[PDB]
């Protein structure tokens, strides 16, 4: 049986990204708004019952729950044409509407309150899943919806199914925008914390990368919240398409991630896509060998991961996975592998195997590509640190400012003290002086 | 490589070792007791000596110029030449 | 003689032993002699026949 | 990857160079005004990469940057049918366009002001290159912007870029033609100071020189600047030559000048082209031969420098590259050396082994030739010390004047002292004093601490 994926869309970002998310996917498969297999989608090659639910033997229902504390969103959602794709039995809505108003702690206290009819929900949606691997969290880490909740949702699914994997979509917090949430910190040391501790892989969406290639990339001057969305919905398809084209390799998405992620605490991943384009130069067809293909993801314009310039520490990749979409030759593959090692493109871990992994995939056959060849890089690399080290930095420097923690100490899990910021601020200092440790061959002997 | 006899045969005992190693990992749910202890001991050993082969063969093969192939395996294997810096043998596995 | 040149290109083969067995493709040569410094310089005994071979289908 | 070559263009006059260098490569190699190959240039034979890069899957863009301080020349540039060629991240042009007003020390300072914005351009086309030889800087001597910025920049690129090769193609004051600015041998003082203490090798040009052969040489009664610059767009074209033909020898900037260049101090370098033929006199294909075509080089009227005859230093050349382009029989090669040598046509320096270097090289075939041979001539003559010891007697004449020092006073580089000036004197005169122990058996001590 296929490996059921259930989609948590938490907060207004969160909830954001799950309904684009569904939308990209509905698109992919020629799922009608409905739920309903369009009547062109005759190929059934795709597995569906990985990520979706099928409700009659034509509709396909996405395995999404969507998840806000304020009814707004939800309700701009169910008044969208794809309203009915999604079945109503997975989606919770908050009666009250009010949100976690930006605070990460009234966020848990929420999700505290509707632990029942969360917990009812999840354990339906679990039933309607043959095969569950686990769920699938989408959220921001600076809200207090997306953050709080989210990190409330991500403990009960941690206390109520231990033995499930529990993957994350976590968007971060523009870090080159100043934030008005104070709190955001508190809300991101939260989340990080329950990251930390009950999730087994991380992955870092910053939306500072998102706002930076959206504008040198992408050729945006002002960024919509929509098309950043679309971006993350086409890259969440595009690292969905080996799911859905089953093959010899990588055909569940437990078995994609066990080979990034070699310690508890190294589960920060990096993301390429391929082929990049500006929404301008979708013009020129160029043909693009897999070497050429490979050397354009080898430009740091083409990886999926802003990270700062960290200056002091020799950040490297720990692990590259290439999935690789459409037509391939496998010796231009080899000639990729081969010109990358020559011409030392990558960096690897000095204490352990390391390569780039590479993966070819068929395309949807649902979904018509516009592109010969898609690709999609996944990496472990040293200075995604610098993110962490920014948001270590930024957490250190809210506690030292308590900044908006008045509105938290309103809230009982921040009324009396910080004290679990201020220990995520620690673990996630730990975890960027780690990662700097894993760019160097002392990783070998790394927490020895 | 199936028809790499002495080949195929040192491949399949390190598939053998691995599918030991993997039970070993399976019936220890906690830390190895003294038994799993010494079976990750055997099987670390067992590993590194089936690993230094293997590398002895590429380059023995490098040497007769027999298979481009297994030497393309070898280049995918030792691509941040973590195994060529090990000498072709898998990394100890630090207890 | 037609047959030579068509079949087995006899021609074009010396023609491809003058430009790069005898060294005519000099800028090629130069490079990949930069690029085997490092290699070059090292025990003989540490080279590794894979390596060499993608360093010259990577100056190629 | 090959050995790329950064253009640094300089000023009016060096940026005029450089574009006219551009064009004329772009020609050789069958590249249109926009960086498209043409369909013609199928020859795939040229190594762009030395001193292009591709910018598309199509547009091959030369890693060429054109650097000046008045927008004038610069949107003249980028109002030319050779503007898509260049890429426009690798063109600065000065807000202000007021240039250094032929003052060394402002255009110094003018550097200085820019150093950061400049680096940053030059580090992000270094970054392009995969294995970048080293930088060429085309500019002037003699003015402000070209010379004073020349120098701001190779300070900046010795301090930044230390491991890597400086080659410049520094355009030295006519020293036949009275200067307008009383300046200059300031201005050229500061520039042979930094290329002495900042540059590796200083290609001169002689604006007197260059003049002096467009009149007698090109036959023009009014020499415009744009013959002149369409000579020296020969003379970079026949000096890229051997990176556009790639063969056994000499495939990289660096081998090929390492023959040419004994001492770090000797890095003074003569030219010569051959032929030297008006446009009309392309009709008639001479049969020449490899011993007709040196000794069309050997004379003195072809060569693309005017050294004085100095009757009382021994003045020899110290070495001779012949670059020949266009069908050469090597046993004629072999056998025009020989009668060369027996005919001793040129005296060499007594000190070490000196030979005449003969390069044969193939005629571009994107580019239609209307002569069958074509050569360059590159040659270390101590008569090119006269040259500096002009510029010097110059110097001298004008600090003896205090010839519009009062302009440079105003800034900083000359507003205490001038001793900037008279070190780069010291340093000049004892470099003539070593080409003439150079010219001289004794040379083998010379520059000797026990000397």
């Amino acid at each position: 049986m296929p490996r059921e994926i259930i989609t948590l869309q938490l907060g207004q970002c969160g909830n954001q990204i799950g309904f684009e998310f569904w939308k990209q996917l509905c698109a992919e498969h020629g799922i009608s708004p409905e739920g309903i297999v369009e009547e062109f989608a005759t190929e059934g090659t795709d597995r569906k019952d990985v990520f979706f639910y099928q409700a009659d033997d034509e509709h396909y229902i996405p395995r999404a729950v969507l998840l806000d504390l304020e009814p707004r969103v939800i309700h701009s959602i169910l008044n969208s044409p794809y309203a009915k794709l999604y079945n109503p039995e997975n989606i919770y809505l908050s009666e009250h509407g009010g949100g976690a108003g930006n605070n990460w702690a009234s966020g848990f206290s929420q999700g505290e309150k509707i632990h029942e009819d969360i917990f009812d929900i999840i354990d339906r949606e679990a039933d309607g899943s043959d095969s569950l691997e686990g769920f699938v969290l989408c959220h921001s880490i600076a809200g207090g919806t997306g953050s709080g909740l989210g990190s409330y949702l991500l403990e009960r699914l941690n206390d109520r199914y231990p033995k499930k994997l529990v993957q994350t979509y976590s968007v971060f917090p523009n870090q080159d925008e100043m934030s008005d949430v104070v709190v955001q910190p508190y809300n991101s040391l939260l989340t990080l914390k329950r990251l930390t501790q009950n999730a087994d892989c991380v992955v870092v969406l910053d939306n500072t990368a998102l706002n930076r290639i959206a504008t040198d990339r992408l050729h945006i001057q002002n960024p919509s919240f929509s098309q950043i969305n679309q971006l993350v919905s086409t890259i969440m398809s595009a690292s969905t398409t080996t799911l859905r084209y089953p093959g010899y390799m990588n055909n569940d998405l437990i078995g994609l991630i066990a080979s990034l992620i070699p310690t508890p605490r190294l589960h920060f991943l990096m993301t390429g896509y391929t082929p990049l384009t500006t929404d301008q130069s979708v013009a020129s067809v160029r043909k693009t060998t897999v070497l050429d293909v490979m050397r354009r993801l080898l430009q740091p314009k083409n990886v999926m991961v802003s990270t700062g310039r960290d200056r002091q520490t020799n950040h490297c990749y720990i692990a590259i996975l290439n999935i690789i979409q459409g037509e391939v030759d496998p010796t231009q593959v080899h000639k990729s592998l081969q010109r990358i090692r020559e011409r030392k493109l990558a960096n690897f871990i000095p204490w352990g195997p390391a390569s780039i992994q590479v993966a070819l995939s068929r395309k949807s056959p649902y979904l018509p590509s516009a592109h010969r060849v898609s690709g999609l890089m996944m990496a472990n690399h040293t200075s995604i640190s610098s993110l962490f080290e920014r948001t270590c930095r930024q957490y250190d420097k809210l506690r030292k400012r308590e900044a908006f923690l008045e509105q938290f100490r309103k809230e009982d899990m921040f009324k009396d003290n910080f004290d679990e910021m201020d220990t995520s601020r620690e673990i996630v200092q730990q975890l960027i002086d780690e990662y700097h440790a894993a760019t160097r061959p002392d990783y070998i002997s790394w927490g020895t | 490589f199936i028809l790499l006899k002495p080949v195929f045969h040192c491949l399949n005992e390190i598939l053998d070792l691995c599918h030991s190693f993997c039970s070993l990992v399976s019936q220890n749910l906690g830390p190895l007791d003294e038994r799993g202890a010494a079976q990750l001991s055997i099987l670390v050993k067992g590993f590194s000596r089936q690993s230094s082969l293997l590398f002895k063969i590429l380059s023995s093969v490098r040497n007769h110029q027999i298979n481009s192939d297994l030497a393309q395996l070898l280049l995918r294997l030792d691509y941040n030449k973590y195994y060529t810096q090990a000498g072709g043998t898998l990394g100890s596995f630090g207890m | 003689l037609d047959v030579l040149n068509k079949k087995y290109s006899l021609l074009d083969h010396m023609q491809a032993m003058r430009r790069y067995l005898l060294l005519g493709q000099g800028d090629f040569i130069r490079h990949l002699m930069d690029l085997l410094k490092p290699e070059l310089v090292r025990p003989a005994t540490t080279l590794y026949q894979h390596n060499l071979t993608g360093i010259l289908e990577t100056a190629v």
